[PDB]
RNA sequence: ACUAUGCUUAGCCAUAAACCUAAAUAAUUAAAUUUAACAAAACUAUUUGCCAGAGAACUACUAGCCAUAGCUUAAAACUCAAAGGAC
RNA sequence: AAAGGUUUGGUCCUGGCCUUAUAAUUAAUUAGAGGUAAAAUUACACAUGCAAACCUCCAUAGACCGGUGUAAAAUCCCUUAAACAUUUACUUAAAAUUUAAGGAGAGGGUAUCAAGCACAUUAAAAUAGCUUAAGACACCUUGCCUAGCCACACCCCCACGGGACUCAGCAGUGAUAAAUAUUAAGCAAUAAACGAAAGUUUGACUAAGUUAUACCUCUUAGGGUUGGUAAAUUUCGUGCCAGCCACCGCGGUCAUACGAU
């Protein structure tokens, strides 16, 4: 907050990763990491859903061009 | 508490009003189901008379009959008040003289 | 007793003290103040006893204050059109601070006066109405008007009861 | 001096009655898990139902996390 | 030229997040009275503003100018000056580079450098 | 008389009147302050946590936990006109 | 709050409850008339009558007034934009009235509702982000912003469709409830609709009817209370019985506390 540049050296040269404070503060147990890691995983399938079916449409559009 | 504190928490929370017998309302009329006597706690020492009542709201509640003599029975018809009995306990509802059923007290 | 330090800051009379109105262009100012040295002490204060002020008096514009930023206390006012003007306070008191401010950027007493009289311009005394809004409800409370039925009666010949009654009988 | 006392008095009364009762309180638990257990599941259904998948994510299982797993 | 609907014409805050592309989130504060205590607190609010360089870290005070159309559902600012750099502040009234409440360069130096 | 146990090596449990029954920090000793009393002289400021009659209740339900007769979190109905503290 | 009563063997402290003030509804007892204001158990079901016409045909109106508080944390305040089923001027500019998108700030309860699970940005379509203990999400409750505003209009949030098929217009009825206004008169005034207009219509409204619910002016007097708090008791009966109290309490033979007087 003071000095950037030394502080960037500082952290070269001592080989100290430094990370920013996060801004809200995560709970974890196992029903929550369970819950976390399905609604991670099912948007993720979704998204893939909707690629396919622009790639198709996209191809049936070209072919009839 | 600090002035921080006080503005993070705002006006004391209230807990709500909760109802008696009569659930907020002036009176209530019941029909009679039954009449007893009650024993008032140590130390009174009385037989007051009580009758058992069911409400028009559908629930049945115990109520103390004041005055001296009464004419009620089963099946009678009665509008009953707030009040409770101070020695008497779990009975927090009297009966009205000179309303339906039940009358004035006999001078006499 | 009132918690913290000097309490009448948390009174209305002493937030209705401030003179400092900003002209509209203004619509940021920010401070910039140290918590430790010498120099700026007239600072510190500011921001403890003027900072409500102002803000009471300009609800709309934004104080945004940083502690320990740099060697020196500022003002920075932001404007509408985009310009923007510094001010150093280092070495001032607060009462100088809030000349300084009121002198560069503060609306006239000329000004103010005109903003008040236009904002009543639609009150008129002899409006009736709710005593909210105006100050006689009806005309019966004027003086030698006729008086309110309900606190004085009326003569019977004025009365539609009476009135029926007649043609009734005519 | 008589609220510890009662501390005590009530306190005592409830590890009797705790005693007495032990073995169906167990049962008691092992049926309020596995409700605990449905109602993850299902909940966790809902999601994937909502978002417009007609089966769970694939090489999806629920973990159960309110069994003897420890 | 017409400026934008929103009350925010010209808003001061931190950048408290910068993952979004060429988004910068920012926190501002503004003074509300608490009408009880008759006290002023700090009422934050969240800006989107468009960072088109990616120029914006995350502790640094900026200046944001509201869009006249809103570019998303939540992006209606961008970013018209970044007012103090984290840790490379340059003081508004002497012009030296400072680290704190003290000079990285003299003021009485001039090195043009 | 003798066992679990107290010991060692690995884990687990997370409980005490875990109490100096005193949150921390910087003040001041005069403000004509025994400002109840008793403890430990009093008192100002700052920040956070907590409290709002008693019993019901170190309870019921809820969630988390290697804990499964467990711990932490923690009500209401109902009852009383007191409960409680220091002398 | 100018306070008071009530923990004890006693004192002090702490702390709750209750008393005294003010108002609305209902009930007991009681009551003359006059003027005024208000009218209110119920989004439960409704017999009957009426509540929207006007007018040289076209149109205009019946989108209002009136009613209820259904739903919803629903809102307030403020900004921008565009319209109107409008008006009046110009053939183009001033209003009233709305609509849509927004946001300086403010805006009910439960945190034993602590996570939400797509809620983000970029604009080659990639990045992995968005809200949240400064209270997200979930649930519960409530009309509020009061010259008035908002929502609703038999029910299915809506109303193509369907259904259990219409007074939450005025009056009135059934059921229900502690809760009880006329199945009334007039369009003369004001307001609205229509017409160029004389005019017509209106359960809006106006003038009445009804009711101690309130106020005012008067005239009869009734109601409660009388241990303390807290103004005020004589005789007799009763004898821990009958009864009484808001709190503390009273009654076992001299009861100012119960009943009569
Ligand atoms: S209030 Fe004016 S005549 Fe009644
Ligand atoms: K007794
Ligand atoms: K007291
Ligand atoms: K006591
Ligand atoms: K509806
Ligand atoms: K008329
Ligand atoms: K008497
Ligand atoms: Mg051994
Ligand atoms: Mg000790
Ligand atoms: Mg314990
Ligand atoms: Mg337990
Ligand atoms: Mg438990
Ligand atoms: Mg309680
Ligand atoms: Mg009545
Ligand atoms: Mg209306
Ligand atoms: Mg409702
Ligand atoms: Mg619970
Ligand atoms: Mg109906
Ligand atoms: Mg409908
Ligand atoms: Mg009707
Ligand atoms: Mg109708
Ligand atoms: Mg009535
Ligand atoms: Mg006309
Ligand atoms: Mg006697
Ligand atoms: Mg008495
Ligand atoms: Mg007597």
């Amino acid at each position: 907050q003071t000095n950037y540049d030394v502080f960037e050296k500082t952290c070269k040269e001592l080989g100290v990763e430094y990370t920013l404070p996060p801004l809200h503060f995560q709970k974890v147990h196992r029903r929550f990491l369970a819950k976390k890691a399905l609604c991670i995983r099912v948007y993720q399938e979704v998204q893939k859903l909707k690629k396919q079916k622009r790639a198709l449409k996209a191809a049936a559009a070209a072919a009839k061009k | 508490a600090t002035l921080n504190q006080m503005h993070r928490l705002g006006p004391r929370k209230e807990p709500p009003k909760r109802l008696g017998p009569t659930e907020g309302r002036p009176q209530l009329k019941g029909v009679v189901l039954r009449t007893f006597i009650r024993k008032p706690k140590k130390p009174n020492s009385a037989n007051r008379k009580c009758c058992r009542v069911r409400l028009s709201t559908g629930k049945e509640a115990v109520c103390f009959i004041p005055g001296e003599g009464h004419t009620l029975q089963e099946h009678h018809v009665v509008l009953v008040e707030g009040g409770r009995t101070q020695d008497l306990p779990g009975v927090k509802l009297k009966v009205v003289r000179g309303k339906y059923d039940c009358g004035h007290v006999q001078k006499k | 007793p009132m918690k913290g330090r000097f309490p009448i800051r948390r009174t209305l009379q002493y937030l209705g003290r401030g003179d400092v109105v900003f002209k509209e262009s203004v619509k940021i100012m920010t401070v910039n103040y140290n918590t430790y040295g010498e120099l700026g002490e007239g600072a510190r204060k500011f921001v403890f006893f003027n900072i409500p002020q102002i803000q009471y008096k300009n609800p709309w514009v934004q104080i945004m204050m940083f502690k320990n930023m740099t060697p020196s206390p500022f003002l920075r006012f932001y404007l509408d059109s985009g310009e923007q003007v510094l001010v150093d306070v280092e070495t001032k008191s607060n009462k100088e601070i809030m000349e300084h401010i009121k002198k560069i950027l503060g609306k006239k007493e000329e000004t103010l006066r005109e903003e008040e009289l236009e904002k009543q311009q639609r009150f008129h005394p002899g409006n009736f109405g709710p005593r909210k809004y105006c100050l006689r409800e009806c005309m019966c409370e004027v003086e030698g008007q006729v008086p309110c039925p309900g606190l004085v009666p009326l003569p019977k010949e004025m009365t539609g009861k009476y009135k029926a009654a007649l043609k009734a009988s005519t | 001096v008589l609220k510890i006392r009662r501390r005590k008095m009530n306190h005592h009364k409830y590890r009797k009655l705790v005693k007495r009762t032990r073995f169906l309180r167990r049962k008691v638990r092992e049926g309020r898990l596995k409700k605990k257990q449905i109602k993850f599941e299902k909940d966790l259904k809902r999601i994937w139902l909502k978002a417009g998948l007609k089966e769970a994510p694939e090489n999806w299982q629920t973990p159960k996390i309110y069994l003897k797993n420890k | 030229i017409v400026r934008s609907s929103v009350h925010a014409k010209w808003v001061v805050g931190k950048v408290i997040g910068t993952a979004m592309i060429k988004t910068a989130k920012v926190r501002a504060t503004r003074l509300v009275l608490d009408p009880y205590l008759l006290k002023y607190f700090n009422k934050r609010k969240t800006y989107f503003a468009h960072d088109a360089l990616q120029q914006c870290s995350v502790g640094d005070i900026v200046l944001l100018r509201a869009l006249p159309v809103p570019r998303s559902k939540h992006v209606k600012h961008e970013l018209a000056e970044i007012i103090f750099k984290v840790g490379r502040v340059i003081d508004p009234v002497t012009g030296k580079p400072c680290a704190g409440t003290a000079y990285l360069e003299s003021p009485l130096s001039e090195p043009r450098e």
